[PDB]
RNA sequence: CCUCUGGCAUGUUGGAACAAUGUAGGUAAGGGAAGUCGGCAAGCCGGAUCCGUAACUUCGGGAUAAGGAUUGGCUCUAAGGGCUGGGUCGGUCGCGGCCGGCGCCUAGCAGCCGACUUAGAACUGGUGCGGACCAGGGGAAUCCGACUGUUUAAUUAAAACA
RNA sequence: UACCUGGUUGAUCCUGCCAGUAGCAUAUGCUUGUCUCAAAGAUUAAGCCAUGCAUGUCUAAGUACGCACGGCCGGUACAGUGAAACUGCGAAUGGCUCAUUAAAUCAGUUAUGGUUCCUUUGGUCGCCACUUGGAUAACUGUGGUAAUUCUAGAGCUAAUACAUGCCGACGGGCGCUGACCCCCUUCGCGGGGGGGAUGCGUGCAUUUAUCAGUGGUGACUCUAGAUAACCUCGGGCCGAUCGCACGCCCCCCGUGGCGGCGACGACCAUUCGAACGUCUGCCCUAUCAACUUUCGAUGGUAGUCGCCGUGCCUACCAUGGUGACCACGGGUGACGGGGAAUCAGGGUUCGAUUCCGGAGAGGGAGCCUGAGAAACGGCUACCACAUCCAAGGAAGGCAGCAGGCGCGCA
RNA sequence: AUAUUAAAGUUGCUGCAGUUAAAAAGCUCGUAGUUGGAUCUUGGGAGCGGGCGUCCCCGCCGCCUCUCGGCGGGGCCCGAAGCGUUUACUUUGAAAAAAUUAGAGUGUUCAAAGCAGGCCCGAGCCGCCUGGAUACCGCAGCUAGGAAUAAUGGAAUAGGACC
RNA sequence: CCGCCGGGCAGCUUCCGGGAAACCAAAGUCUUUGGGUUCCGGGGGGAGUAUGGUUGCAAAGCUGAAACUUAAAGGAAUUGAC
RNA sequence: AGAAGACGGUCGAACUUGACUAUCUAGAGGAAGUAAAAGUCGUAACAAGGUUUCCGUAGGUGAACCUGCGGAAGGAUCAUU
């Protein structure tokens, strides 16, 4: 229940959940020992990853997946896939005959780990490139500002 | 032939990709192992760069590990019980990774009884009278009993497992990828997981 | 390409080989070796262009197979063995013994040295290892897995190697205030002390180099290979000294050398 | 189509033979309308599921257009529903009640019942499976009458009347 | 070099175009003494192909009993050249062409902490061993077929081919087990301290699991270590191997030790790379506006395969994903790029073509070998073309270089 | 003869037209697009340097941090950190195949080319001196400075700092 | 009745300045060329035709080619002739 | 040790059949456009062109065209107390 909503049991790898025989009830206070890591480059691996119990192999903090390569800001346009979103990266392409520009957007798909609750659309998101982890996806979500006007 | 490659399916948008080359021996697949249970049968394959891939085809022994207890005897793969992917693999009885098989309890049993000096799997008085007394009978005294008394409220195995042994197979999950490795090694379902897969199986029986 | 490529076109050839246009289709193409093709001097070129000893590839072939030539002193019978930066080329019967060191223009200078000195070389470490049973290794740029180094030689530092024995013989830790020669890009051949290293995580790391004669300039760490404990170098340098002159300063220095000196 | 309740004695006779002509049913090598006024007659088609459906059009249709695929037997899987249950701790009164305090499944879980479909798989046969039965042949065009409806009881159903 | 002139009118000034002018390619006409460079079957027909050639290969150092040559020496095999053959390597480069292919190719940029890598270099390589088994080629001889770089039977005989497999090594060392034994204390159970035969393990690589936190990184589920087992069982592996040149020394005589190469292997680094990924960028086209999707579209969980990360594929879930910032489709006289021609500054056009990348070998498919091929101067199919046939059968691929036919302005 | 460039300001960003020569939708709304007023640290202060005072030029007033590291109590200011609120822009640095192109050097006899040559020397030196440069390499990506312009944040049912 | 202010409809006026000009205070602020932005033309014909789409009951509308042709067609103004 | 063979699967040429799509072409008859020409019928237009031409729209007409409605000046009136 709660977590295990799938056909297979959803255990984090790495950590064994089984060595125990002492007094003061069954298991500890925290009960499980959660595996997480820090993801580097100066990024705060958040509370909701480490505190929280959820499980995702495609979490850049609490699962197997190296951030390594390009780092890109976008802005979240949809959230309708499960554990993944689409971000629209917009940019003024230069044409040089007319010493002018043209606007251009590339809505790349992106993996949003559910360390991040309470992310909305129109929210600036900084993705880190990683290994291809869907047919389209190559970017995990690393930090989300959301502060574009609408409230704290 | 039976190929793996991106080029042959549509894009993000859903256009049709044109092929610029033809199939390439590396953009390549091979027909599956789907190794059944039975007497040992492995065919090795040459792969890229030479090297080998040992496709299992039948199998019986598996190097499963009682995690908590840290024993890991090699044991009969007695039957496949559950598989998360697809119910048909269970029905055909096909060993692949993350299956839930059953494995003979016996080598774990034996070891519990030689290590912890208690019994496992309850019985009236056929096992208890001849063998366990002979395993015990402390002609030394002092040291060995002190060690086995130090194996205190500590032996204290789970309720589900103690039950399993007294039946006498273990629920076990496969960690190897038989079709590539050749083996079928795994671990013994314990505690929270075991409880989960028992609840899955009961439901399937209805 | 169905498999590996085996030829090298003249022109596809690197510039620092001074290989001319009309002479063949091809350039040699080094062998797989202790240096990256792009950064070598195939012993052939070294011999029958720079040392002009031979005239063709045949004459190179014949020299090579009286078993004279001795790259980092071990006897090589390949013309395409890539002899590269801070190797030796003991030619023995003549007894010149060189090093190949990047001239300020950056072309592997012909640089003769004394047999004592041609004992030792100098190698940038590419990594520390710890292999099985807790033996630590190094790896020089040019392939030499040393094993059991001083737990001190860290990355980007250098080692003076004995040649005969192998084995690290004294070593210099990359820091600020340490001599170096740059082994890449534009500032190839130039020399100075360091002054500054910028760490940028991931995106690889710059290092400025202050030349002796003022000129501060920069590069990425990759190309910096150290050769001293600040000012004082652990080898011979070729004249030009890893300085690099402005095209006009160079033109002067030629103009002064002409007419007056003779 | 086959059967049970109920009813009958094959429809104003029986017997023997099994020729021609007939009446009613079938089958036919190869060809396939050459027959004939004319494809008259019979023959093909046919059920369901899944695809897939043109010109033209009053935009409603055309349409089951056309055109394809599947169907048996067996052994499994999956999917779809109902009912009832906790007021447990403490007190007191007669397993039941009444009071007070927790609990409060408020992601629900537990036990007990019940039709019937549908989808998927494995095996299986002498490729046979809507096995009988029931059950559209298609298409391109023209002439007429919009249509549905009606009409000469006993030769004309039509383009006639409406 | 930041250029204009002729032509509408009876004349005029304009708008405007036509026409001239100068470059560059392709062709062609007519002409042509000398010398140096130098493009050249791309445009049409990625149409067809007569003939010949274009990939072979041996050192001191893998197998020589051709006897084909010859020694100088016998008889202690072997001496020295050496056709042939087995073995090893190479044939994946080079060469050619530009048909396809429009974020595809390709260019710049970045990842591989998501994989492979023959070789090259550097590491590692503790009772048949005075050395084992049988086989096969050339050779010799029987042959069969009309015919092929067709082969079958019978004789033999090699190995670095193919197989098989031992001494080392210290009843010793370290992990468990532990017959037992000893010392101290105690009313004694007990408590503490020691020693210890006999057993199992007595690990580099592999597979799985667990425990801890030598060296590393912006970054570990890394490297290294500990425990448990497993062996991807003969078709896990190194464990433990064959060749050549000189030729020495034993507190010692018949034995035991020895340097210098060659070749080989498992794992690691190394190079050459390869392979997939990241960000940005392409000609026309709306008489192309929606497109994609239970036959993977876009996500998710578990697998499968694959060298590995990914809907690569299967299963079960979810309903996603792209689009007027031009998707989807269509076209292209479209291989991409470096570059080329023009030019004041801006531009326009071109880039089959000598470097780089890609693609393909009449077309499509499949695959063996091998590190590397979905090779085509490899196979197996079908189709299309073609060639001998004794009619049963057999062989083929110039978009290599020459050459021809065909096509054409070329 | 044909393609193609200049001529062609006859495709026009630079830079063309649209009263009458060809051309402004019959009108208004209208989303995407494109475009968008003014506004916040400024004079000054103090010196080195030039034509007692004036007019021009050059380092200074990146803030804070000491919660972090050190080049039984401390200083000293560097590594880290509230990284420059977040871009564009510019400037610098790196990184950028060669050939081509531009462009040094150099009597290929000149030149197109090429990459070499040139010298001492009676040769007795048994040789020597040298070149094989530099620039450019859109856009994108990376690095540091600048902060005018143009965007963009921050405290408004309240929020920033304090043994 | 006589002023002034904003905003309309125009008018006259001139060497503002433009324009081939007739003219225009805009048609000006243009080789001293860039406030913002939409629609649009690219010799004359063929032709707003054919074709496809779309709308409409129809009539028709919106979108909209090419082959072929052809050295002018055109505007403004002048002198004449009529 | 192990050949031929065979069930099934997998890739999948290839063929047969429809379906769409692009291009290229034949066609009785029809109805355009252009160009040649020393034709035929007129006289629409430019002078008030002898009915201001012109627009949009309808019907008609051998042909240019005419007429109806509402527009235009690019008129043959910048003006009528
Ligand atoms: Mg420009
Ligand atoms: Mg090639
Ligand atoms: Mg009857
Ligand atoms: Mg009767
Ligand atoms: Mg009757
Ligand atoms: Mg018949
Ligand atoms: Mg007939
Ligand atoms: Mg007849
Ligand atoms: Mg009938
Ligand atoms: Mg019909
Ligand atoms: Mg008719
Ligand atoms: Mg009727
Ligand atoms: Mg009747
Ligand atoms: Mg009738
Ligand atoms: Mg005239
Ligand atoms: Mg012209
Ligand atoms: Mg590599
Ligand atoms: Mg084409
Ligand atoms: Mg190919
Ligand atoms: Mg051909
Ligand atoms: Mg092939
Ligand atoms: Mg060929
Ligand atoms: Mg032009
Ligand atoms: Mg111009
Ligand atoms: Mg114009
Ligand atoms: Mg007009
Ligand atoms: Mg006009
Ligand atoms: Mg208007
Ligand atoms: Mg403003
Ligand atoms: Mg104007
Ligand atoms: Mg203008
Ligand atoms: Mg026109
Ligand atoms: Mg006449």
């Amino acid at each position: 229940a709660d977590i295990q909503t799938e056909r297979a049991y959803q255990k984090q790898p790495t950590i064994f959940q089984n060595k125990k025989r002492v007094l003061l009830g069954e298991t500890g206070k925290e009960k499980l020992p959660r595996y997480y890591k820090n993801i580097g480059l100066g990024f705060k691996t958040p509370k909701e990853a480490i505190e929280g119990t959820y499980i995702d192999k495609k979490c850049p903090f609490t699962g197997n997946v190296s951030i390594r390569g390009r780092i890109l800001s976008g802005v979240v346009t949809k959230m309708k896939m499960q554990r993944t979103i689409v971000i629209r990266r917009d940019y003024l392409h230069y044409i040089r005959k007319y010493n002018r520009f043209e606007k251009r957007h590339k809505n790349m798909s992106v993996h949003l780990s559910p360390c991040f609750r309470d992310v909305q659309i129109g929210d600036i998101v900084t993705v880190g490139e990683c290994r291809p982890l869907s047919k389209t996806v190559r970017f995990n979500v690393l930090k989300v500002t959301k502060a574009a006007g609408t409230k704290k | 032939g039976i190929s793996r490659d991106n080029w042959h399916k549509r894009r993000k948008t859903g256009g049709k990709r044109k092929p610029y080359h033809k199939k390439r021996k590396y953009e390549l697949g091979r027909p599956a192992a789907n190794t059944k249970i039975g007497p040992r049968r492995i065919h090795t394959v040459r792969v890229r760069g030479g090297n080998k891939k040992y496709r299992a085809l039948r199998l019986d022994v598996g190097n499963f590990s009682w995690g908590s207890e840290c024993c890991t005897r090699k044991t009969r793969i007695i039957d496949v019980v559950y598989n998360a992917s697809n119910n048909e693999l269970v029905r055909t009885k096909t060993l692949v990774k993350n299956c839930i098989v059953l494995i003979d309890s016996t080598p774990y049993r034996q070891w519990y009884e030689s290590h912890y000096a208690l019994p496992l799997g309850r019985k009236k008085g056929a096992k208890l009278t001849p063998e366990e007394e002979e395993i015990l009978n402390k002609k030394r005294s002092k040291k060995i009993q002190k060690k086995y008394d130090e194996r205190k409220k500590n032996a204290k195995i789970s309720s589900l497992l103690e039950e399993q042994f007294q039946q006498g197979k273990l629920l076990a999950c496969i960690a190897s990828r038989p079709g590539q490795c050749g083996r079928a090694d795994g671990y013994v379902l314990e505690g929270k997981e075991l409880e989960f897969y028992l609840r899955k199986i009961k439901a399937r029986k209805g | 390409a169905r498999g590996p490529k085996k030829h090298l076109k003249r022109v596809a050839a690197p510039k620092h080989w001074m290989l001319d246009k009309l002479t063949g289709v091809f350039a040699p193409r080094p062998s797989t070796g202790p240096h990256k093709l792009r950064e070598c001097l195939p012993l052939i070129i070294f011999l029958r262009n720079k040392l002009k000893y031979a005239l063709t590839g045949d004459e190179v072939k014949k020299i090579c197979m009286q078993r004279f030539i001795k790259i980092d002193g071990k006897v090589r019978a390949d013309i395409t063995y890539p002899a590269g930066f801070m190797d030796v080329i003991s030619i023995d019967k003549t007894g010149e013994n060189f090093r190949l060191i990047y001239d300020t223009k950056g072309r592997f200078a012909v640089h003769r040295i004394t047999p004592e000195e041609a004992k030792y070389k100098l190698c940038k470490v590419r990594k520390i290892f710890v292999g099985t049973k807790g033996i630590p290794h190094l790896v020089t740029h040019d392939a030499r897995t040393i094993r059991y180094p001083d737990p001190l030689i860290k990355m980007n530092d250098t080692i003076q190697i004995d040649l005969e024995t192998g084995k690290i013989t004294d070593f210099i830790k990359f820091d600020t205030g340490n001599l170096c020669m740059v082994t890449g890009g534009a500032n190839l051949g130039r020399i100075g002390v360091i002054t500054n290293r910028e760490r940028h995580p991931g995106s690889f790391d710059v290092v400025h180099v202050k030349d002796a004669n003022g000129n501060s300039f920069a590069t990425r760490l990759s190309n910096i290979f150290v050769i001293g404990k600040g000012n004082k170098p652990w080898i011979s340098l070729p004249r030009g000294k890893g300085i690099r002159l402005t095209i006009a300063e160079e033109r002067d220095k030629r103009l002064a050398a002409k007419q007056s000196s003779g």
